């Protein structure tokens, strides 16, 4: 279940 | 500094293309339109991530259609604009997830530009009975007549806005609620110590900020163009 | 709904504590806010939430239970700036879904009642209006049968009102067959009521 | 004994060639179980055990819907790892990443792990306290400085501690078969002789999982770590793994020496 | 920019057993970056029915790939696999041994 939230770098 | 957004309000014709802009804060990858309507939450409406749209709300028509070409300002349109299109449309950017909300877009649709009215603007005098009995004098105010429905209301005394003892209605109310062309109504108070209503040289004015037709809009009757305009009444003390 | 707030316009006293919660419905969420509307404004955030338990801000505690996919507010010593929607924010993937909202109104603790219903003319003297003020905040004024006469609710007040405060509503027509004696006739109000003659 | 859930992301950059190649693929210990790949005719989520199969259109359309926003991102990470280094527009460059939980025995939360490579080197790391960030260099600071003035380490660690632990649960009771299961090692031996003077032996473990295992030399007790030759572990193709070990040692006394195998499947350590 | 010269292995599912089918599988491991060539070869010439695993990376973030084809052993057969790579000025060919 891969994570919902992605964060830029 | 902020997000920003323009125009503040917008009347538009039933059927015609109207167009909403919103500066972010520069450093805001992703940004987001909402649509919202009193007494509701914002309602997604679409997603952009620099210039990309990733996301788009299942429901939007495609009447509407949002652009971000450069991955900073962003447009959004509605074509052939229906009356269940008006509502406040909302912009808002963020680094990652936290939002940051623009001042929003109002708009209202209606079926002829001839439905729009400034308001009428006037002024009641405190009751001699209310003196004698609580040594307070309460003014009211009462903006009548007018559409759409959003029109700001403060009170001057003597050359300077006061809050206290002032006290506007929320929401304003519908004169002929059995019709879809309906007109309203908008009250406020002030209360002052008799005393100070009773000095003659005392003076209040109450002051109704209407947003109506801009400048480009095309006026076709012999009544003066609704325009956004201020409208004042005002009376002075009595000492009776 | 993804998201679900507690029905009902909430209205508590001055220095009261008023208390929102709220319901989400994708248990994989990771971001909670809580943000507050003003009457004819821009959500404005006020705290946000991550883990579970409590976040203390001031006056503001939120709760966060992932478990029960719970979130709450909890405002102790109500001030009249805190009226306004309070809008309950979840994430859904990279956005942020809102609640409906629960609109909160802080009442003024009126300590001397005294309800009477005033008769106001014009400055430039249309109409005319009744004036029904000076009553405590359990009574609520309801609009009329009427179709001809106008009636405002309880009177919202400014909030950097200040000495002394109190409540208001007001009614007005334009027939000569109107009087302040039965504006108010479909409301209920305290026997008390002052008809000054 | 302990279990794991890690996903595995790779971005390369095809400068002049268009979109970058995005692989993304998840494991439940060494047994992968989903994979996307940009290049392939589905552009969803795909399943790589049976026992995912199960799952329903919800999950699929879900783990796709996310596994193209990872995309995105990624894609833009890569635009802006190449400004953040001046690099040119000319070269190749990659970005990985891998985040994922580990959980005891009892099945609760062990430790969790999220972090990014740059071309084949660290860029920034979750520490083991899930509350602070390694960076490696003065680029990956402008993100370290990014990501904690948006807090992104306390959604990762709710993530990580509970969305994370609680599905690899999920997994491992559907995989019950498949992923609870230990294969002893088939063992055996092999003789070789180079010459007459220096004669080769071959200690061989095969079909065994998971693929944690040692295989040790022993001249009476000592550890020959000298004339040694270990070959990683490497999958059979069908769920199982090998490896093996030799050493050259004179001919005719091969018996003084000994080839010790350890693995969770063997109860005691079998000695040949 | 790191790069990483692959590790190679060739080797059978099972124990060859002429004349018994079996799988040959081509392990390249521990390489970067990522681009990299690996072909299955039957005396010389590549196997067209050859699949492969996904892309995936270890702890050292060095990546590692398997390639297998469908085979039946035989004593005059030769299997070998191919790989190319940056970081090889010549294409490597690991020929297969079935003791290994």
């Amino acid at each position: 279940y891969l994570q919902p939230r992605t964060f830029l770098l | 500094t902020g997000v920003s957004q323009n125009p503040r309000h917008k009347i538009t014709k039933r059927g015609q293309n109207v167009t909403f802009r919103c500066d972010p804060i520069s450093e805001h990858n992703r940004l987001y339109w909402y649509r919202q309507t009193l007494g509701q939450g914002p309602e997604f409406l679409t997603y952009f991530q620099n210039e990309a749209q990733l996301e788009k709300s299942r429901l939007l028509s495609d009447r509407f259609s949002a652009e971000r070409p450069k991955g900073s300002f962003s447009t959004l349109e509605i074509q052939r604009t229906e009356q269940g299109d008006s509502a406040m449309y909302l912009c808002a950017s963020s680094p990652d997830i936290e939002q940051y909300f623009g001042p929003g877009t109002r708009l209202t649709v209606t079926e002829d530009l001839k439905n729009v009215f400034p308001p009428e603007v006037a002024v009641f005098e405190p009751s001699e009975a209310e003196i004698s009995h609580t040594q307070k004098a309460t003014l009211v105010c009462l903006a009548t007549g007018f559409y759409p429905d959003h029109v700001e209301l403060s009170w001057w005394v003597n050359g300077k806005e006061v809050h206290s003892g002032v006290c506007t209605d929320p929401q304003p109310l519908k004169e002929q609620p059995a019709l879809n062309d309906s007109r309203y109504a908008l009250s406020s108070r002030l209360r002052v110590s008799a005393t100070f209503w009773q000095n003659p040289r005392n003076h209040f004015r109450c002051q109704v900020q209407f947003y109506g037709l801009s400048e480009n809009d095309e006026w076709t009757q012999d009544r003066a163009k609704p325009v956004t305009q201020i409208v004042s009444a005002e009376a002075w003390g009595r000492a009776d | 709904k993804e998201v679900e707030q507690n029905s009902g316009p909430l209205s508590v006293p001055e220095g009261a504590i008023a208390s929102l919660n709220c319901t989400y419905s994708d248990r994989g969420s990771q971001s909670f806010f809580w943000y507050r509307q003003y009457s004819g404004k821009s959500p404005e955030l006020i705290m946000f939430i991550y883990s579970n338990g409590d976040k203390e801000d001031g006056r503001f505690t939120a709760q966060l239970n992932k478990a029960s996919q719970y979130v709450s507010l909890l405002i102790r010593d109500s001030q009249p700036s805190d009226s306004a929607t309070y809008l309950c924010a979840v994430n859904r993937d990279d956005k942020i879904i809102f609640g409906k909202g629960t609109r909160l109104h802080i009442l003024p603790n009126i300590q001397n009642p005294d309800p009477a219903v005033y008769q106001l003319r014009d400055s430039k003297s249309d109409k005319s209006v009744c004036l029904f003020t000076d009553f405590d905040s359990q009574t609520n004024v309801s609009q009329s049968k009427d179709s001809d006469v106008y009636i405002t609710d309880k009177c919202v007040l400014d909030m950097r009102s200040m000495d002394f405060k109190s409540n208001s509503a007001v009614a007005w027509s334009n027939k000569s067959d109107f009087a302040c004696a039965n504006a108010f006739n479909n409301s209920i109000i305290p026997e008390d009521t002052f008809f000054p003659s | 004994g302990s279990h794991s859930m890690r996903y595995f992301f790779t971005s390369v950059s095809r400068p002049g060639r268009g979109e970058p190649r995005f692989i993304a693929v998840g494991y439940v210990d060494d047994t992968q179980f989903v994979r996307f790949d940009s290049d392939a005719a589905s552009q969803r989520m795909e399943p790589r055990a049976p026992w995912i199969e199960q799952e329903g259109p919800e999950y699929w359309d879900g783990e796709t819907r996310k596994v193209k926003a990872h995309s995105q991102t990624h894609r833009v990470d890569l635009g802006t790892l190449r400004g953040y280094y001046n690099q040119s527009e000319a070269g190749s460059h990659t970005v990985q990443r891998m985040y994922g939980c580990d959980v005891g025995s009892d099945w609760r939360f062990l430790r969790g792990y999220h972090q990014y490579a740059y071309d084949g080197k660290d860029y920034i790391a979750l520490k083991e306290d899930l509350r602070s960030w390694t960076a490696a260099d003065m680029a990956a600071q402008t993100t370290k400085h990014k990501w904690e003035a948006a807090h992104v380490a306390e959604q990762l660690r709710a993530y990580l501690e509970g969305t994370c632990v609680e599905w690899l649960r999920r997994y491992l009771e559907n995989g019950k078969e498949t992923l609870q299961r230990t294969d002893a090692p088939k063992t055996h031996m092999t003789h070789h002789a180079v010459s007459d003077h220096e004669a080769t032996l071959r200690c061989w473990a095969l079909s065994f999982y998971p693929a944690e295992i040692t295989l040790t030399w022993q001249r009476d007790g000592e550890d020959q770590t000298q004339d040694t030759e270990l070959v990683e572990t490497r999958p059979a193709g069908d769920g199982t793994f090998q490896k093996w070990a030799a050493v050259v040692v004179p001919s005719g006394q091969e018996q003084r020496y000994t080839c010790h195998v350890q693995h969770e499947g063997l109860p005691k350590p079998l000695t040949l | 920019m790191i790069q990483r010269t692959p590790k190679i292995q060739v080797y059978s599912r099972h124990p060859a057993e002429n004349g018994k089918s079996n799988f040959l599988n081509c392990y390249v491991s521990g390489f970067h970056p990522s681009d990299i060539e690996v072909d299955l070869l039957k005396n010389g010439e590549r196997i067209e029915k050859v699949e492969h695993s996904d892309l995936s990376f270890s702890k050292d973030w060095s990546f590692y790939l398997l390639y297998y084809t469908e085979f039946t052993p035989t004593e005059k057969d030769e299997y070998a696999c191919r790989v190319n790579h940056v970081t090889l000025s010549q294409p490597k060919i690991v020929k297969w041994d079935r003791d290994m």
